[PDB]
């Protein structure tokens, strides 16, 4: 609906301004994980569907894709360049829709690279679902795979940089919840970019498989109240991606998931706050916040465009009073009747 | 008029060929006016649904 | 304070307001736009600063040069002296009375918005129907430019001095720093001679040229100074330039009057300056009104 | 008009109805140049639009 325009602008102002002077001035969700950290989950569950390749360890991302969630009557997605609709309801278009996924992934990468900096706008549709563009984006590897290029990692970073250098971006960090903050790097890099934290969110993922492994308390507490990082954000909230297998279908994990919270004894001790947890809490909070930075941020870009497009006006009454602006293919067409008139004269 | 195809189905040839001041400007014109026709729709919806 | 002829107001509120703004929107707007040579750039230039300073500059110092102008005329009739027997006992009343209506006043927030669009559309217009209008806007123009060249000769006389004739009659001897600036506006004389329309900014060597030169005299000069004096130089070539075009200018009426777009006599500037004295005269009736109607009510309440 | 010049209103060559006249002469100028400016800007674009 109204995220679908929203969408629609970003694209057309990327194709339009090639540099990020006008990108950089509305919102934006942008998304850093590691190697089987469970990016692909989160954003899954986000979206109700497992849309993104899946496997045995390996970053099948080899392409950041734009998913964005809009209403729509049916839970479909589209690609932005390809008419074909895949329906989600149905498991066998969704593996389809992963191997399309995966070719346009491969088919994207360019001579001598494994990753392609391109990014593939993909508008996921549904009844119910939140209305917010988000970005996937390859894993963080701490040792470079010897099948990927040597500068796959460089590329990775290049890119989350490129999206966090817009102010207004909004910041999703996923890490999992087995792996202490000290052994991940991208942790501290989004502390060290974001000294403020007016627009970080971190997202922690095997909740359970963290509780299973008798964590301790005083660090998820820590985490979850911004005591142990230094840095200082908006809240912290922690989600349940299964048991990592990777064809669990969502459905159950998201059941498995509120029964393990409901059951938890650390939330009925008062430890952690109830709205902490779980990701409808979250998709709402973020939605909400994304929304109305959305609408303030528009206003403005309305005005600046209407007022640069008057500034083009006058120009063109300046220098051209008595004739009509006309694109590429219309001074084609007017070309060759000039043409033709000349033969005949 | 085969000519005049030929250069209708390359618009490479089109873009080399035509560069100039009034050009640029009909163009970024019609490209600032489309995303400022979307910014106007976005939003009047989005204020319309409260 | 309200039996007095809307033709005195009018005078008043005109000359103040255009000398609040005359030094911003020449310097600004005019003298950035002058340095192209290309007429449709040099206008839509104009056209974007114009729009910018009159969405929210433009009324708020309306509003103040109004009110400072009734404020004048307000506080002078509290303490005008009445000869010989004007009293002193309610004088201190008055001031005092003074001071606190003062600090209520409040003047209304929506002539200022209201104002915004009336402007605009003034300026908009871009013909002049009547002969009289464009040999006034002439007019308006020396008497502008003049008192810009003014300033500019008192600092260049103030950088050298007076001509030797002059320093003769007087009897006045110019400084060394004095005729090494002399010399160095002897050097920007060829350099603007030879090309006539040579640009605003510099290049460095330029100054090694200018310099070499100066050497040659056997003066040392640092490029900063060479530059501060090419600036004045510049500035006083260009104003005798727009002076010139005045002149050729006086007679280009009746080539406008047929639209000659095509003829080198494109007095942009007459008709923006036109433009700009049409507005005040806008303005100042404008204000007139208002000063004479909304503002009086506002006084008596607090009063 | 010289009368008028020094506010002779004792005087009994109240010209009222030239006063008021002049006053639409001076409406109908103002409003015929504010209708050719909108004329000349502001509908042309819809017309273009609706062509």
């Amino acid at each position: 609906s109204l995220i679908d325009m929203y969408s629609e602008v970003l694209d057309v102002l990327s194709d339009y301004d090639a540099s990020y002077n006008t990108q950089d001035h509305l919102p934006r969700v942008v998304v850093v994980g590691d190697q089987s950290a469970g990016k692909t989950s989160v954003l899954e569950m986000i979206a109700q569907a497992r849309i993104f390749p899946r496997g045995s360890g390996e970053m099948m991302t080899r392409s950041p894709v734009k998913v964005t969630l809009s209403e729509g009557p049916h839970h479909v997605a589209l690609f932005k360049d390809s008419s074909r609709e895949f329906d989600l309801t149905k498991e066998e278009d969704l593996a389809a829709l992963r191997h399309e996924i995966e070719l346009r992934m491969r088919k994207n990468v360019k001579e001598g690279c494994t990753v392609s900096p391109e990014t593939i706008s993909l508008n996921v549709k549904g009844p119910g679902l939140q209305r917010m563009v988000l970005v996937d984006l390859p894993g963080v590897i701490n040792t470079v795979t010897s099948g990927m290029a040597p500068d796959t990692k460089e590329t990775i970073f290049s890119i989350s940089k490129a999206y966090m250098q817009n102010p207004n971006a909004i910041i999703l960090c996923i890490q999992d919840g087995s792996v202490d903050a000290e052994r991940s790097i991208v942790t501290d890099l989004v502390s060290q970019m974001d000294p403020h934290g007016r627009r970080t969110i971190f997202v922690l993922t095997k909740v359970d498989l963290a509780e299973k492994n008798v964590a301790s308390p005083s660090r998820i507490q820590q985490i979850i109240e911004g005591k142990l990082f230094p840095m200082k954000a908006l809240g912290y909230f922690a989600v349940v991606t299964g048991k990592g297998n990777s064809s669990e279908s969502i459905e159950a994990i998201r059941e498995y998931e509120e029964e393990f919270f409901q059951n938890s004894k650390l939330l009925k001790t008062s430890m952690l706050k109830a709205h902490q947890v779980t990701t409808r809490n979250l998709s709402l909070a973020v939605s909400d916040c994304f929304w109305k930075m959305v609408r303030e941020s528009v206003e403005q870009q309305a005005d600046s465009f209407k007022a640069t497009r008057f500034n083009l006006e006058t120009e063109w009454k300046n220098n051209y009073p008595r004739l009509r602006e006309l694109d590429r293919n219309e001074l084609f067409e007017k070309a060759k009747n000039e043409i033709l008139d000349e033969v005949i004269s | 008029k085969e000519v005049l195809e030929d250069f209708a189905e390359d618009g490479e040839k089109k873009i080399k060929l035509l560069t100039g001041k009034r050009v640029q400007l009909a163009e970024d014109l019609k490209k600032v006016r489309e995303i400022q026709e979307k910014l106007d729709a976005f939003i009047e919806a989005l204020h319309q649904e409260k | 304070l309200s039996q007095v002829t809307p033709k005195h107001w009018e005078e008043i509120l005109q000359q103040s307001l255009w000398e609040r703004v005359s030094t911003h929107v020449i310097e600004n707007i005019y003298l950035p736009a002058a340095q192209t040579m290309n007429s449709g750039t040099f206008n839509t230039t104009v056209d974007i600063k114009l729009k910018q300073w009159t969405d929210k500059q433009l009324p708020n110092k309306a509003v103040e040069v109004a009110w400072e102008t009734l404020q004048e005329e307000f506080s002078r009739f509290m303490t005008e002296p009445k000869g010989k027997e004007h009293d002193d006992i309610f004088d201190k009343l008055k001031e005092a009375v003074k001071e606190e209506s003062i600090k209520r006043h409040k003047w209304n927030d929506f002539a200022e918005d209201s104002l915004r669009v009336i402007q605009h559309n003034a300026l908009e217009d871009r013909s002049i129907s009547d002969k009289q209008q464009w040999d006034a806007a002439i007019y308006f123009m020396e008497e502008a430019l003049q008192a810009r060249l003014k300033d500019t000769e008192n600092a260049i006389e103030n950088m050298v001095g007076p001509d030797w004739k002059k320093r003769w009659l007087y009897w006045k001897n110019r400084t060394q720093e004095q005729c090494v600036h002399n010399e160095t506006k002897n050097e920007l004389e060829k350099m603007l001679k030879c090309n006539e329309e040579h640009p605003a900014y510099l290049a460095s060597d330029e100054i090694t040229t200018v310099r070499k030169n100066l050497e040659s005299r056997g003066v040392e000069v640092d490029p900063s100074l060479i530059k501060d004096t090419w600036h004045q130089v510049y500035r006083r070539h260009f104003l005798k330039t727009a002076l010139n075009h005045c002149n050729l200018c006086r007679r280009g009426f009746y080539y406008y009057q047929r639209h000659f777009v095509d003829s080198e006599l494109e007095c942009n500037d007459v008709v923006l300056f036109w433009r700009i004295q049409r507005m005040l005269a806008i303005t100042a009736n404008t204000l007139r009104q208002q000063l004479t109607n909304t503002e009086v009510r506002r006084l008596e309440k607090n009063v």
